[PDB]
């Protein structure tokens, strides 16, 4: 197992994950770093040795059956999910995985709206888009209102990973419907309830 | 002309691993002294290689038996080829000393 | 100089086969180890199998035993994972790695990820509609424009901008499996408002699974 | 579930011939005592094998050198990867026991 | 048990190339030795080259050094002698053989023999005329294989069956420049037509096969 | 080098070939070359004997002079025998020794050109000499009792394993023009005992 399952600290905070090896496999544990949808890179071998290039802030130690990975100065570049590998001839035992989010001084999103394109309308389907850039935290209940009407079962949301620099996210909610319901309505609002910030941006099908 | 082995290559090719080792048949079956064996040795996957830390040593972990043909030369007239068995090391490992 | 290069990804209906390929550069495979680790969509890592050429070692994971087979050809410095009775759950991205002793029990230089999808659904080429930078979408000096790639299957889809050059401030969002069963994504880029239509803006979409190539121009509304 | 090796093969493979032999560097460079080496041993094609005749012995006949990259680590002071050379046996042979 | 099989033989114009193939049975090349030994026309044997797979040994004789290269494909259990600059002297029958250490320095199971002719002339197919059996009426017939190039030509009798008393004569260099031979078999006069009389000639260099009946 | 160059004994006569080694640590072999066939080995490591090789075969080593010994020479052992001097980086074959055998009827034949060959454009007459010994038998041809040379092509087989006799074939090749102009075609063999001849008549068939 891995522990904790998931965690969020801020910049500079030292952070340590611990991995269990109830099968005493001779300290063969290693640690790997999986960045957003990319190739797992290795960080720690022999449960304490460090790969070439890996930053000094990374280190490991072992309390018998409890191996820990320690990051001294959490810097925003080190945003990823980390795994521990027990290894052993005939044995791998990959860890549960630990998502490492970072706190980024809560910020209001930079909301945008994109109506369906005339070509998309020509296809018989209308897609209205709502962009939320450079915001924290990631938990932002996005709401859609067609002529001030809350929208259900038509909103598909997708979010990036903490940007390496600002460590804020970006969200994209899509109000999808047929071209008929787009030419039959005027006000298309997109509200984002983010903590103490209820931002909203809208358009008038006419403005187009 | 000149040749080099990269450090990673040296380390891997000499790391603890089963290697072909020629072993005199006496060493395994020191029976029947008044009996010639041809060949005198047999090729056996034995352990060997650096464990790269004094504390631990290259020891076998998976072992089984291989029967091979050896020409048993009888003290006088006889040339029967017999199926002498020997032990071999399937897998090695780096484990602490004692 | 060490590199591992993978290919063979695609779609296979449950019961079918596919061979993945992991070729190596700048280091001989013979005196080394190639492992395969599969990552299911949104799931953890799973060691699939390994091969130890100069050792004669081929051990496989329990889930894939018998169905899959690892192999290696020394001359091409390349290992292959021939999967033969693919069931749905096997759908995952497959990475290959080297296990060197100087780094102990551990996988140094890793692959890129080659995607294998086990579904009986059919490939659909994508459709691309613009996300025009409306004057309302203009946030002062900061302007927003993008591309919408709709109704494509299966993964993956690659979306560059302006033949790779325009990269700063681009946010290709992840895909969503729309309840219809088709994939959909949206890539945007905060571009200077001053650039407006003075700087050309074309998004380059590729769907290698369907061999589709669409480079759409984004222009002011 | 078992395997056998034919006699022709046994005689052939265990004959006098250069075999990859793992040799600890300590055995080869005994004077560099105040230096631990990583790895401690190196793979060298050295002689070995049965001549199956008392008169003759497995002796090397062709010898050359391979330089390999080795970490000369001083025990606690500092390390450096140096190109130590070693001897290898290109070819061996069965020649009479000079006595 | 152990068998060596040769191929690649034929005709090559001076300066041309050709690869011989030596496949091995019941016996791996990897842990052993394959040599090429050429026997020049009417002359003694000549060690061409050797390869020792598990040792990395490729030593060739000086006459072909650089021109030839010995090699082996482990998967197909096969050695190859790639000749690249075939000169006149290269004309020979090329044998491949195994050198096992149990027999010391020596070539145990040998090849069969593959003929290599270095000539700029063109392949010519043969002709077979019957040699019908009153002089033979004193036990009696044969075949004449005329105007063929290059060597060899094989002339069996009755699809291998007719062998007792077969005296296949060597070839002759006809003044034209084509080879000619005569395969004969002493057959009893009392036998008459009780058996059959057909010589099976094969000229694989020219890919000709002639099963001609010899009758009075 | 090898010695003897050639020798003719009889069955049972002990016969010994000798090979010189101007040496390489007594690594020598002996091979048997049957008529135009694959060299099979008889002796390896200069004294050991290959499987199947008859007990009558044997080897010896006189310092640098290795010999092959056949005690009861049997007719099967007609061949050319070679010694392999060997050498790791200097393999070199022996000179070779012809194994002749003196024997304890000539049975001559003649075959005329086939009408096909005739029609082809050239006529070839052949004359057969079977189960005969020794060599040096200058064949004589007579087209209408006129000596014919340089139109005769001869070929001789190899010593038969059993009888140790030979077989010869002489060919008179000419144009159909110089052919058909004559009836008697005689073929003589130079035998100081009886210089026999055989002929045929074109008009007959
Ligand atoms: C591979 O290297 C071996 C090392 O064992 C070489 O053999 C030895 O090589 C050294 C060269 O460094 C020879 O040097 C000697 O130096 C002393 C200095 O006082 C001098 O007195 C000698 O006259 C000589 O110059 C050394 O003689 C030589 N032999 C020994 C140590 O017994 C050899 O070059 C290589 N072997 C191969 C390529 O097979
Ligand atoms: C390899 O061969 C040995 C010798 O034939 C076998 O060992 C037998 O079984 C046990 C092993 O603990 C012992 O009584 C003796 O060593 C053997 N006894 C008999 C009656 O043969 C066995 O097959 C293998 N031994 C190993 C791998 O240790």
């Amino acid at each position: 197992t891995q522990s904790p399952s998931s965690l969020s600290a801020s910049v500079g905070d030292r952070v340590t994950i611990t991995c269990r090896a109830s099968q005493a496999a001779y300290g063969r544990v290693a640690w790997y770093q999986q960045k957003p949808g990319k190739a797992p890179k290795l960080l720690i071998y022999k449960a304490s040795e460090l790969y070439a290039g890996v930053p000094s802030r990374f280190s490991g130690s072992r309390s018998g059956t409890d191996f820990t990975l320690t990051i001294s100065s959490l810097q925003p570049e080190d945003f990823a999910t980390y795994y521990c590998q027990q290894r052993g001839w005939y044995l791998f035992t990959f860890g549960q995985g630990t998502k490492v989010e970072i706190k980024r001084t809560v910020a209001a999103p930079s909301v945008f709206i994109f109506p369906p394109s005339d070509e998309q309308l020509k296809s018989g389907t209308a897609s209205v888009v709502c962009l939320l850039n450079n915001f924290y935290p990631r938990e932002a209940k996005v709401s859609w209102y067609v002529d001030n009407a809350l929208q259900s079962g038509n909103s598909q949301e997708s979010v990036t990973e903490q940007d390496s620099k600002d460590s804020t996210y970006s969200l994209s909610s899509t109000l999808t419907l047929s071209k008929a319901d787009y030419e039959k309505h005027k006000v298309y609002a997109c509200e984002v309830t983010q903590g103490t910030t209820s931002v909203t941006k809208s358009f008038n099908r006419g403005e187009c | 002309h000149h040749e080099v082995v990269k450090f990673m290559d040296v380390y891997q090719r000499s790391y603890c691993h089963p290697i072909e080792t020629l072993v005199d048949i006496f060493q395994e079956y020191p029976d029947e002294i008044e009996y010639i064996f041809k060949p005198s040795c047999v090729p056996l996957m034995r352990c060997g290689g650096c464990c790269n830390d004094e504390g631990l040593e290259c020891v076998p972990t998976e072992e089984s038996n291989i029967t091979m043909q050896i020409m048993r030369i009888k003290p006088h007239q006889g040339q029967h080829i017999g199926e002498m068995s020997f032990l071999q090391h399937n897998k090695c490992e780096c484990r602490p000393k004692k | 100089e060490v590199q591992l290069v993978e290919s063979g990804g695609g779609l296979v209906q449950p019961g079918g086969s596919l061979r993945l390929s992991c070729a190596a550069s700048g280091f001989d495979l013979w005196y080394y180890s190639i492992h395969w680790v599969r990552q299911a969509p949104g799931k953890g890592l799973e060691w699939v199998a390994y091969i130890y050429p100069s050792y004669g070692y081929t051990y496989y994971a329990d889930s894939v035993k018998g169905r899959f087979t690892i192999s290696a050809d020394t001359s091409k410095n390349t290992a292959y994972l021939q999967m033969n009775s693919l069931r749905a759950e096997d759908t995952a991205v497959y990475y290959c790695a080297r296990h060197a002793w100087y780094y102990g029990w551990g996988l140094d230089y890793w692959g890129q990820g080659t995607l294998v999808t086990v579904s009986s659904a059919s490939t659909k080429g994508p459709s691309v509609f613009p996300l025009a930078p409306s004057s309302k979408s203009t946030s002062g000096g900061t302007a927003a424009l993008g591309c919408l790639v709709k109704d494509y299957f299966p993964e993956p889809v690659t979306v560059s901008w302006n033949s790779g050059a325009l990269t700063s401030g681009v946010h290709t969002f992840p895909a969503v499996l729309q309840s219809s069963g088709l994939y959909s994504l949206s890539s945007v880029v905060t571009v200077p408002s001053s650039s407006l239509g003075t700087q050309t803006y074309i998004c380059n979409v590729n769907h290698k699974p369907s061999n589709t190539k669409v480079d759409k121009k984004v222009e002011p509304k």
